[PDB]
């Protein structure tokens, strides 16, 4: 975390 | 992410230019995380640009994306009376929560048109139900404001009317809108005279539109 | 590849909710999938979203509020524990939201309402002769009183399309809807041609054929 979503 | 779009409402003549602005409270993800989304009334949105200013695959090259961190762009050269639609930014601070604009309307200009207004009685098969619906067209006019007050026997109606307005053509640019006044069997068939007062800029005066109940 | 959303209905205040995401042509484990929704007339909201290793995000507000998953090998779900009247909207999954890879679905619509289902009934707008601004008839259809949305209406099975304006419904005092669509038409085949609107109410399975004459 964090991770790319788009 | 918290992105803001000013102004939330932007115009042009069928062939011109608009300038759309994003603005992050921050800096997005590597400074040109921001991509624009288009979405025309019914449609799901179309993405037309990420990475800033990268367009999307097929999009015309008519949309053009610039900016980098805070502040961005959305510039559409050659407006097309089809553009008409609102457009978001959307961004993010750390690749993974985004967060979309307001959006910015595309009003697409044209010369003042006057409504052509058009009135309907209710139906004999509505009266049977035991209500009157009388509605009032005002058909492909620009600009948008524009104004309508219903009159039985000279009263004027307050309360008892909701209107509805189309989004604007895709084809003429014009607006359309349609008034309805419901009333109750028992006080639809004690009057006489139904009256429609519009007023609009490319009116000279205020037009009325009417009937007589029973002719 | 593509996605669609599933679930979308009439929900009463305070009862659980659950939305699905069913994908196609590629694999869930992949890439990314994300919740966007609209209330009417509003703008787009990011939801939340799920990455390729399970980790799950949501916005501020959402917090709480929302609850993201994968539920099958095929499927993502959206469950809303304690829907309100402001969770009324469109709700959209898709894949990605960002890159080129990215593919949205058609949307399913959500009514947070304790109002029950209703079907329309379809009235004519009835032209005339002697009501016709510069030989243009305008005749219509009034579509009152169902619940809850969305209708649709043609014009002669799809084939008049031209000078035609539905109009957007309004909520009316009764919490039922009501819509009117109008078409303007040449005046010296008012006796000549046929005009029938065609309303479907999907919801309450209303289809309704009406002619309109003068």
């Amino acid at each position: 975390a964090p991770e790319l979503l788009g | 992410q918290v992105l803001t779009q000013t102004p939330s409402s932007v115009s042009a003549a069928v062939g011109g230019t608009v300038t759309i602005n994003c603005q992050a409270s921050q800096s997005v993800y590597n400074k040109n995380y921001l991509a624009w989304y288009q979405q025309k009334p019914g449609q799901p949105p179309k993405r037309l640009i990420y990475s800033a200013s990268t367009l999307a695959s097929g999009v015309s090259s008519r949309f053009k994306g610039s900016g980098s961190g805070t502040q961005f762009t959305l510039t559409i050269s050659d407006v097309q009376a089809d553009d008409v639609a609102t457009y978001y930014c959307l961004g993010s601070y750390d690749q993974a929560a985004h967060a979309f604009g307001g959006g910015t309307k595309v009003v697409v200009e044209r010369t003042v048109a006057a409504p052509s207004v058009f009135i309907f009685p209710p139906s004999d098969e509505q009266l049977k139900s035991g209500t009157a619906s009388v509605v009032c067209l005002l058909n492909n006019f620009y600009p948008r404001e524009a104004k309508v007050q219903w009159k039985v026997d000279n009263a004027l109606q307050s309360g008892n009317s909701q209107e509805s307005v189309t989004e604007q053509d895709s084809k003429d640019s014009t607006y359309s809108l349609s008034s309805t006044l419901t009333l109750s069997k028992a006080d639809y068939e004690k009057h006489k005279v139904y009256a429609c007062e519009v007023t609009h800029q490319g009116l000279s005066s205020p037009v009325t539109k009417s009937f007589n109940r029973g002719e | 590849q593509s996605v669609e959303e599933s679930g979308g209905r009439l929900v009463t205040p305070g009862t659980p909710l659950t939305l699905t995401c069913t994908v196609s042509g590629f694999s869930l484990s992949s890439y990314p999938m994300n919740w966007v929704r609209q209330a009417p007339g509003k703008g787009l909201e990011w939801i939340g979203g799920i990455g390729t290793s399970g980790n799950i995000w949501y916005a501020s507000w959402a917090k709480g509020r929302f609850i993201i998953s994968r539920a099958s090998s095929t499927t993502v779900d959206l469950k809303v524990t304690s829907p309100t009247t402001e969770d009324t909207a469109t709700y959209f999954c898709a894949r990605g939201l960002y890159n080129d890879y990215t593919v949205w679905g058609p949307g399913t619509l959500v009514t947070v309402s304790s109002a029950s289902t209703k079907g329309p009934s379809v009235f004519p707008l009835a032209p005339s002769s002697k009501s016709t601004s510069g030989g243009t008839a305008a005749l219509g259809c009034l579509v009152k009183d169902y619940f809850p949305e969305p209708v649709t209406v043609s014009w002669n099975s799809g084939a008049l399309t031209s000078g035609v304006h539905t109009f957007p419904a309004v909520l009316q005092s009764s919490g039922l809807y009501s819509l009117s669509s109008v078409v303007t038409v040449p005046s010296s085949s008012l006796g000549t041609q046929t005009y029938i609107c065609n309303v479907n109410h999907k919801p309450s399975n209303t289809k309704v054929d009406k002619k309109v004459e003068p």
